[PDB]
């Protein structure tokens, strides 16, 4: 029957490694890098768009940065198609949740969500697992802002800055080297394409290679507030920060 | 009988690579050229008629389809693969959309899901993924004219133009010199002609070439008088007449 | 060779044979021999108990299905009680639903098609067990053998199991003689145990080694173990 | 029916009746509507003969994998719980019961739960349950005190019952009772309203409305 | 639909994928569990690898299934959650139709028998998983601790540890540990547990994560400060010599 | 029905619920606690039919504390309140209905504030200074329409129940046995252990 | 890149399905069968090995029937024949539920057909060992086919199938062009048995037993009978009188 | 690959014979019948000195009538058991009477061969055979004192005496020798002790080796650890008499 051509996609090598975990981790290597960094004031997204072309649109186009929330959004690392998937699922939770308690869901339980959507692929049902590395950029009146992380294992940890993935171990150690927890988020906006600049495998780095995203509180609201970068809007801030 | 393919046909390699999405490219690159142009009032798709007899009439199998009123499709790669996907994609649009606001998707949304169910045929148990690249062109009215290329992953790209299929490099190189933020309709489709000529090695008319534009409302296209909210088509195929026109002055 | 067309009953062999299904003949033939005869009045199961050690019991190899209905096993014991209860069933459907006496010949028809079912379909492996099925219903005494490739014969006599071309060749020798043992079933019981013992290679015959059952005209199917079968040693 | 237990100063007291009706045919009056569960449980049945019969029974089976299961002897709030539940499973669909289930575990001391097939579940001291009830209500809080001898107790509750079975129709035929302790139940005899009637009445002076 | 046989026996009588989720537990972060006379410890590790993480967001290796019983683990994070999930949830039931919280083996035994059910089902692999569950029975003040692994198989212990490098501070249990006499205050059950992760794990204030739990629903996990006092004071007991 | 009875005041809900459990002609239990707590701020008192009572009761119990557990957080009551309603919204269009009115009572931490809502067996939420369920509001609607204050103390609350039940006792048909009384404040949940002679 | 013989369904290089031609191999293996189409019916004979002699005679009856009407007879896999017919046992009882009419031997031949094909559709299932000869009488007269492994079936002026398939045939074809008006029913019956005797060359080694069955609309009146007794004794003579 | 229900070309079905090679590896299991009684032992076997030696369970109830010892893959057994016991109440449900140990066993039994990967006939959803072993004693009015030893191949025999495990070969020839038809129950408690300690690595004490037994007047009794050091105690003086 069919047993000759089955990959067994969720068993384990000799070593206790998930064979295809492991590949799917790689192949998010090869995917533009992303970067989030979370300051007392706010947090930012930094992620670098890959193969561009002059003839393509960037005005309508959203590739690494998806809003899941009128709170919470995600820079994305990998396949584009099957984080869609992933990314509606999510959208569809907040707004279960909200329905239920009649307030937002905090950001860990929406992170907790997803990633047990990606053990499932991991444990049962012989099909391969999503070929995405989320970082997640919150905010909740609990724990304030919020940044998280998760693979395709379905495993999330927290962090102050983070980067998922082409050269991360590059990317982890500059942030390591810069970031300090009193950061204001003018300071953070720097430092992440600062880190993006340096790690690139572009010759140089520019507005139609970037998305750029922020989640601020009201500078007079009072409340919170995301703000998709638009083109001509980090043409500016690129030219601010020292990289023309 | 028994379906006992209950698992992915397409898993991931030691080296990070889907093996059935890359080999599915591959079979797009084989395929006849097609490409897409976006003008400020228009945008235009085209490709070549490639007749597998001259026994056979080219009449009966067109390369473009309508999606909607104001959407249109046009590929590279496998044509059966394609033909089962406009069916689908032409229900979806009903199905998932029409029938809940009474209106037509957007451009961006019906192209998410045509994508939807290419990613399906990447995961799902005891499938091949599409052998198929997509360009969709379409008008809304909060978008106005966008251009559009879904990949056998599920993956989407708007253009300002681009091409698909066999010549697509050196297609896209003859685009990068010729489009602008300026074009007009008229000048969109004379490109489109003159980009589709570098691909087609025989006979150059508008029996060998498909083209389709998605322009102004078309009232005389639409069958019906009465409801001043319904103007008509924007979607429009133009006829072997029309295309020899501009081929005479080209 | 063989390498690969035996992974499943589902697969064809380049001359046509079906290797999983003869690996399940195979046990059969590892199995403990048991042998059936007939005559005009009555039918006769005989068969040889196997145990582990001295200390432990000798396996039942004989099975009662209806009062008038019963077989033998050799081979794979759990494979024997599924085809046993199923075979009970249809016996119980007989009954209930038309009163009637389910007919030998059609219980041989229900287990060979119950048999192929396992050497056609992928997933399931065939059985691994043959039986040795005697009866008595309106046309008189019946003897019965199943193999687990479907194929179901009716003879006057038989053997299944190691050694049981021995007793095979008995009963072809002495066809004549036991067919006529009407009306006297002890005397076809003493034909049954001198069978056997042509196939008896290893040991004798004890009174908790050898199983013996009847069915006959006025006999309703019956077992004899232990002090039971005595006289016949 | 009658059934009724009560807690006081020496554990429980069980007492029921023994009557089986059909509409105004008497189908028994020897009965049997305690179920001893284990050494330790008790249940009365009242209502539907089968219902009780058939789920107590039941319950008994479910108590017993209990003790296999988790090494330990079932408390009385959980076996009546274990009821409850299936009881409520079945709500509407026309169940008739009306149970007590009366037990000691060292956490619990002496324990007794109502349950019936509403789906109502309670646990208290004093419970009198079936068509006969406020006949034994009546005799048995107008005697009632915690700290009445186990002799005194026994004869109270026995008592209880008698009045039911002479007043309400459907009750009588004879007295089962019981003791729960800390031991486990006692049985302390079957009695027939027959003979018991005319013992209590010229020992007692009471039921003078009675010609005898 | 899916139903391949994962978990099967092989010619020398292992079954390979149930072995291998060993492997993934030897690979896992550290856990030890030390119990005491009136009180049960455990203690977990956190990795040097990257040192950019937020402690207040990011789940720690010690949960809560009641308010009486905790669970830590060494393997793969994500598997944990599903375990931990269905322990939670029949915690709940249990409450409800027994009208008593679980005993800290009755959970045990429930957590196991998932763990084994998931090595003889078609179309999934054993979790790769090894817990530590202790508490304290419902108004019982004997310590209790527990251990489950991916096979099924469970057992109590009076001093445990899982994960990578596990044979080392067992070996340490093993020659500190009396069973006569057990650690009789809090403090002095704390220091054993410190000084077992202390021979695995590098001076590491950070590192070493403490919780303790007591009698009635008496959980209180340790800050970073409080742990490293008890390193400062270990560190100061070898120079004497 | 049963009395089912709540005033919010100043910074504490109060919550008083009948005593006694009736059957056809006979009083069954006249001590019984018609209330659960959802969690350390949270109480829920419950009225309707015989055995959907408790069973909703014990299985909203069962999800709040099991939220608890999972997140190590308490819901505030605003959210606690949405998730019974949702639950009786879900349960009215099923083959079999709850059949249970219940009232929330609880101290939202965070905001510093008490609360009081009012949900029936339709899944109809409203938040209020004062409810009640059944035939029981009849009476105490109009009562408390005249002699509540929003800035009342706990004290003047515990008083103005008692004119509550008073009036009950008074005029409605039924002897209810009683109340049994519990606060909700900023310290969690505790019961007035004299009311019944206060 | 071979295997293309280890899987049902897989199509070969050249253009076939190596299973279905594994299935022919059981059936050339088997017990020669034929059938002869008369003038106003068909005839079904067939071959069987006596082992030993306790094997009852006359007890283990092959050729089957479908209806009141239909026979069948088969080579190779016995299991699978009678499989094929419990199939065509409930095909015609559906068949007559819903158009009271009994099935044409053509709608049968095909509802037969579709059934042996589907098992050369999927790789879970194992094609069937077993060349079927099969006809009877209908609304328009007689009918008979042979149904092959593949699914291929044809209408036969005569056919055989089995161990002797080589002499069946030999013997088939002189019958065609010595008899070009028809055969008769009794005839064809005697003239069967001689085929049988005849292709017993083949397997010479083993004692046989003769089994006849027929369906002619004047003999029979449209319906299938055996052969016993004294016509089957005709038979036996008919066919050692031509031996000599 | 291959099928999990696939006969070798000798005739045996390859997860059953691979199953029974797990057995193998088990802690040791004895049991011996008597006319006054079953007697079952098992090895505890703990993998270290920190391990809490009483809450190894490889003796369970099944009913007041029936016991059962387990060696192999004893997390397998769990689910076995559980049947068991099931079995044995709802017998005694639809028959207010004791189940036969024999149709128990049958019971078990009939779980052993339900593996495959969604088969024909009927309906097998378990990816494997069982991984373990189990002794079955118990007592019923109609056949006595009865030993069963169920298997993962479904087939179970009686014995008079048994023994499972790593130390079983060893232990069978020596329960061959000593079992007579009229032996005491003190004499195979002894006799279950004896062969215990001879094929055990450790020193055998009230710790590492645990004793049940089953009578028809007290039922199915685990042994507590004071009762049976004093057996072993016992063992010790008649060992060194001769
Ligand atoms: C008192 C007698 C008051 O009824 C007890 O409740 C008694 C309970 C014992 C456990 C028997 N009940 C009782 O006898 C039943 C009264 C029925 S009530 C609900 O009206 N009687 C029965 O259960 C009788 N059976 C039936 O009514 C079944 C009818 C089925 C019709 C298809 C028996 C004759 C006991």
């Amino acid at each position: 029957g069919s047993r000759r051509y089955d990959s067994r996609t969720t068993i384990f090598s000799p070593e206790g490694r998930l064979y295809q975990v492991e590949y799917a981790l790689e192949s998010i290597s090869h995917a533009g890098t992303a970067i989030g960094i979370m300051a007392s004031d706010g947090i930012v997204l930094a992620a670098e768009r890959k193969v561009t072309s002059t003839l393509l649109e960037q005005d309508t186009s959203t590739e690494k940065l998806y809003k899941l929330n009128d709170k919470i959004a995600v820079a994305v690392a990998g396949l584009t198609a099957d984080a869609e998937i992933l990314i509606n699922t999510a959208r569809i939770h907040a707004q279960n949740y909200l329905k239920t308690y009649n307030e937002d869901i905090p950001v860990e339980i929406l992170v907790r969500r997803l990633s047990d959507i990606k053990q499932g692929y991991t444990q049962h049902g012989g099909l391969r697992p999503f070929g995405v590395s989320f970082i997640y950029a919150g905010y909740d009146d609990r724990y304030g802002y919020q940044l998280y992380t998760s693979n395709p294992s379905g495993n999330y940890t927290g962090w102050k800055a983070i980067s998922v993935g082409a050269n991360t171990s590059a990317a982890q150690t500059l942030l390591q080297m810069d970031y300090k927890d009193d950061m204001k988020v003018d300071d953070a906006i720097e430092l992440a394409l600062k880190t993006l600049s340096k790690t690139t495998d572009s010759s140089a780095l520019t507005y139609d290679r970037l998305e750029f995203a922020t989640i601020r509180k009201g500078a007079n609201d009072g409340e919170v507030y995301q703000k998709i970068f638009k083109p001509q809007e980090i043409k500016d801030i690129l030219v601010k920060t020292g990289i023309t | 009988m028994t379906d006992r393919y209950s698992f992915s046909l397409t898993t991931f390699s030691p080296s990070g690579k889907l093996g059935q999405i890359d080999y599915a490219l591959t079979a797009v690159k084989q395929g006849v050229t097609s490409l897409g142009i976006k003008a400020t009032n228009g945008v235009v798709i085209a490709t070549e008629k490639k007749s597998s007899s001259p026994l056979a009439m080219s009449e009966t199998l067109s390369k473009v389809s309508l999606l909607t009123p104001d959407i249109g499709a046009v590929y590279s790669g496998m044509g059966p693969d394609y033909r089962v996907l406009v069916d689908k994609s032409r229900k979806v649009a009903h199905t998932s959309y029409k029938r809940i606001y009474g209106e037509y998707p957007p451009t961006k949304l019906l192209v998410s899901e045509v994508a939807k169910i290419m990613q399906e045929a990447t995961q799902s148990g005891g499938v091949r993924p599409f052998g198929v690249s997509l360009l969709i062109a379409g008008h809304d009215e909060f978008n106005g004219f966008s251009l559009y290329q879904v990949d056998p992953s599920g993956s989407y790209f708007p253009w300002k133009a681009t091409a698909i299929g066999k010549g697509s490099v050196a297609a896209k190189t003859f685009l990068e010199k010729r489009w602008n933020d300026e074009l007009e309709l008229e000048d969109a489709i004379h490109i489109a002609l003159l980009t589709l000529k570098e691909s087609v090695e025989g006979e150059f008319n508008g029996d060998t070439i498909e083209l389709a534009i998605i322009g102004d409302e078309n009232p005389d296209l639409l069958g019906y008088t009465g409801i001043p909210t319904d103007k008509g088509p924007r979607f429009r195929k133009l006829t072997s007449q029309e295309i020899n026109d501009r081929l005479e002055a080209l | 060779f063989r390498n690969n067309y035996d992974g499943d009953t589902v697969t064809f062999s380049p001359t046509g044979r079906l290797f999983q299904v003869e690996y399940a003949l195979e046990a059969i033939k590892q199995g403990s021999v048991t042998v059936g005869l007939r005559s005009n009045t009555h039918a006769v199961l005989v068969a040889l108990k196997r145990n582990a050690d001295e200390l432990s019991s000798y396996q039942k190899k004989i099975i009662k299905c209806d009062e008038h209905m019963g077989l033998s096993l050799a081979g794979l014991a759990p494979d024997a009680r599924v085809l046993s209860n199923y075979l009970r069933q249809q016996c119980n459907y007989s009954s209930l639903v038309f009163n009637r006496k389910l007919a030998v010949e059609r219980a041989g028809h229900l287990l060979c098609d119950k048999a192929q079912k396992n050497t056609q379909s992928y997933g399931g492996r065939p059985y691994g067990v043959g039986l040795l099925i005697i009866g008595y219903d309106k046309s008189g005494a019946h003897l019965l053998e199943f193999q687990p490739s479907g194929n179901v014969t009716e003879l006057y006599g038989t053997a299944i199991g190691a050694r049981s071309q021995g007793a095979k060749t008995y009963l072809e020798r002495t066809l004549d003689t036991f067919i006529k043992i009407d009306g006297n079933p002890d005397e076809l019981i003493k034909a049954g145990v001198e069978a056997i013992s042509q196939s008896l290679r290893d040991e004798s015959l004890t009174v908790d080694n050898l199983s013996i059952a009847i069915v006959g005209k006025d006999t309703p199917f019956t077992i004899y173990d232990g002090e039971a079968v005595a006289k016949y040693i | 029916t009658t059934t009724l237990a009560f807690r006081f100063q020496g554990g429980i007291i069980v007492a029921v009746d023994s009557r089986a009706t059909a509409g105004n045919w008497v189908a028994s009056q020897t009965v049997k509507k305690v179920i001893e569960i284990n050494p330790f449980l008790l249940g009365t049945m009242a209502g539907g003969a089968a219902d009780c019969q058939f789920w107590e029974t039941w319950l008994g089976s479910q108590c017993r994998l209990h003790e296999l299961r988790e090494k330990e002897r079932i408390s009385v709030a959980a076996a009546s719980k274990i009821l409850s539940n299936l009881v409520y499973q079945y709500k509407g669909a026309g169940l008739s019961m009306g149970t007590m289930i009366c037990g000691y575990t060292r956490k619990e001391g002496p324990t007794i739960y109502y349950v019936d097939s509403d789906g109502t579940r309670l646990k208290g001291d004093i419970f009198c349950v079936g068509s006969g009830q406020t006949f034994a209500y009546g005799v048995l809080d107008s005697n009632y005190k915690w700290d009445l001898s186990v002799e005194d107790a026994l004869y109270l509750g026995k008592r209880s019952i008698l009045a039911a079975a002479h007043r309400d129709a459907y009750s009588g035929g004879s007295v089962n009772l019981y003791h729960v302790t800390e031991d486990g139940w006692i049985y302390h005899g079957n009695h027939d309203v027959g003979e018991l009637f005319w013992k209590v009445k010229e020992e007692e002076g009471s039921f003078n409305n009675v010609i005898g | 639909g899916y139903d391949r046989a994962l978990s099967i026996f092989s010619p020398d009588g292992h079954i390979f994928q149930v072995e291998y989720a060993l492997e993934a537990v030897k690979r896992g972060t550290c856990a030890v569990g030390v119990k005491g006379k009136n009180c049960v410890v455990l203690g977990c590790e956190r990795r040097s690898t990257l040192k950019l993480q937020d402690t207040r967001i990011t789940p720690s290796k010690v949960s809560k299934i009641d308010s009486h019983v905790v669970l830590s683990f060494s393997g793969l994070n994500a598997d944990s959650r599903i375990l931990i999930e269905k322990a939670r949830v029949e915690a709940q039931s249990h409450r409800l139709t027994l009208e008593d919280p679980v005993t800290v083996e009755y959970l045990t035994r429930y957590v196991a028998g998932v763990q084994q059910r998931y090595t003889q089902s078609g179309g999934v692999r054993p979790f790769g998983v090894s817990t530590l569950i202790a508490g304290f029975d419902p108004r019982d003040d004997e310590p209790k601790l527990y251990q489950t692994e991916p096979s099924g198989i469970y057992s109590s212990w009076s001093a445990q540890t899982i994960g990578r490098n596990s044979k080392t501070v067992r070996e340490f249990l093993e020659k500190n540990y009396d069973r006569k006499e057990p650690p009789a205050t809090v403090e002095e059950c704390v220091k054993l547990t410190v000084r077992s992760l202390l021979e695995v794990v590098q001076t590491g204030a950070k590192n070493i994560e403490i919780t303790v739990v007591k009698p009635d629903s008496d959980i209180v996990a340790l800050s970073s400060e409080e742990i490293n006092q008890y390193v400062t004071q270990i560190e100061q007991e070898k120079q004497e010599q | 029905m049963d009395i089912i009875l709540g005033i919010r005041v100043q910074d504490s809900v109060i919550l008083a619920s009948s005593k006694a459990v009736t059957r056809g002609i006979s009083v069954l239990k006249d001590s019984d606690d018609k209330t659960r707590q959802l969690s350390p701020h949270t109480l829920m008192s419950f009225a309707g039919e015989a055995g959907d009572t408790v069973q909703f009761a014990e299985y909203i119990q069962a999800n709040i504390q099991l939220y608890s557990i999972r997140e190590d957080y308490e819901l505030s009551p605003q959210a606690v309140s949405s998730f019974v309603r949702q639950e009786l919204a879900k349960s009215i269009r099923s083959r079999r209905p709850y059949q249970v009115n219940v009232l929330i009572g609880g101290y939202d931490k965070k905001k510093n504030k008490p609360e009081l809502y009012q949900i029936d067996y339709l899944g109809t939420k409203v938040e209020l200074p004062y409810g009640a369920h059944g035939y029981s509001g009849f009476y105490t609607f109009s009562l408390l329409d005249h002699h509540y204050r929003p800035d009342m103390t706990t004290e003047e609350g515990l008083d103005l129940l008692k004119l509550c039940v008073q009036e009950l006792e008074k005029r409605m048909p039924m002897d209810f046995k009683g109340v049994i009384v519990k606060i909700v404040d900023k310290d969690g949940i505790r019961q007035v252990d004299d009311f019944q002679a206060q | 890149g071979t295997g293309y013989d280890l899987s049902n369904s897989v199509f070969s290089p050249d253009g076939r399905n190596f299973q279905v031609e594994y299935a022919v191999k059981a059936v050339e293996n088997g017990t020669t069968s034929i059938g002869i189409k008369c003038n106003d019916g068909v005839v079904f004979a067939v071959e069987k090995l006596i082992t030993s002699k306790l094997l009852v005679p006359q007890k283990n009856v092959k050729i089957q029937v479908v209806d009141r009407h239909i026979g069948c007879v088969y080579s190779g896999l016995i299991p699978d024949g009678r499989h094929l017919v419990n199939r065509g046992r409930e095909e015609a009882a559906s068949f007559k539920k819903l158009y009271k009419t009994p099935i044409p031997i053509p709608a049968f031949a095909d509802r037969l057909g579709q059934y042996v094909q589907a098992h050369t559709l999927y790789n879970s299932v194992r094609p069937f060992g077993v060349s079927t000869i099969f006809g009877g009488v209908d609304k328009n007269g007689a009918h008979l086919y042979m149904l092959e492994p593949s699914g291929s079936y044809w209408g036969y002026k005569g056919a055989a199938t089995g161990k002797g398939r080589q002499s069946a045939k030999a013997e088939l074809e002189k019958l065609v062009d010595h008899h070009p008006e028809g055969l008769s029913a009794r005839e064809a019956v005697k003239q069967a048995a001689k085929i049988i005797y005849l292709a017993h060359e083949d397997n010479k080694e083993k004692d046989f037993e003769l089994e006849i069955s027929w369906c002619s609309l004047s003999e029979t009146n449209g319906l299938h009978k055996f052969v016993k007794g004294d016509l089957l004794q005709e038979a036996i003579d008919f066919a050692q009188k031509e031996i000599n | 690959d291959r099928g999990v229900s696939t006969f070798s070309p000798e005739g045996r079905l390859f997860q059953v014979e691979y199953s029974l090679e797990a057995i193998k590896l088990g802690s040791t299991a004895i049991g011996i019948a008597t006319k006054e009684g079953v007697v079952l032992g098992v090895e505890k076997r703990a993998t270290s000195p920190l391990l809490e030696s009483d809450s190894i369970e490889k003796i369970v109830e099944i009913d007041r009538h029936i016991g059962c010892a387990m060696s192999g893959l004893t997390a397998d057994a769990r689910s076995m058991i559980e049947h068991a016991r099931t079995a044995a109440v709802t017998h005694n449900l639809y028959y207010d009477e004791d189940i036969n140990v024999e149709s128990l066993t049958q019971s078990v039994c009939d779980l052993a061969l339900r593996f495959g990967e969604g088969a024909s006939g009927e309906e097998r959803l378990m990816s494997r055979p069982f991984g373990v072993a189990l002794l079955i004693a118990g007592h019923d009015a109609d056949d006595g004192y009865q030993l069963f030893h169920a298997e993962p191949s479904g087939t179970f025999y009686r014995y008079n005496a048994k023994a499972i495990g790593s130390g079983s070969e060893g232990a069978q020839a020596e329960l061959l020798n000593e079992w007579h038809s009229s032996l005491t129950l003190k004499e195979a408690e002894l006799l279950v002790l004896k062969i215990l300690k001879q094929v055990m690595e450790e020193k055998l004490d009230e710790n590492n080796a645990q004793l049940s037994c089953i009578t028809k007047q007290d039922g199915f009794k685990i042994y507590d650890n004071e009762k049976t050091a004093e057996l072993i105690k016992e063992l010790k003086e008649k060992e060194a008499a001769e």
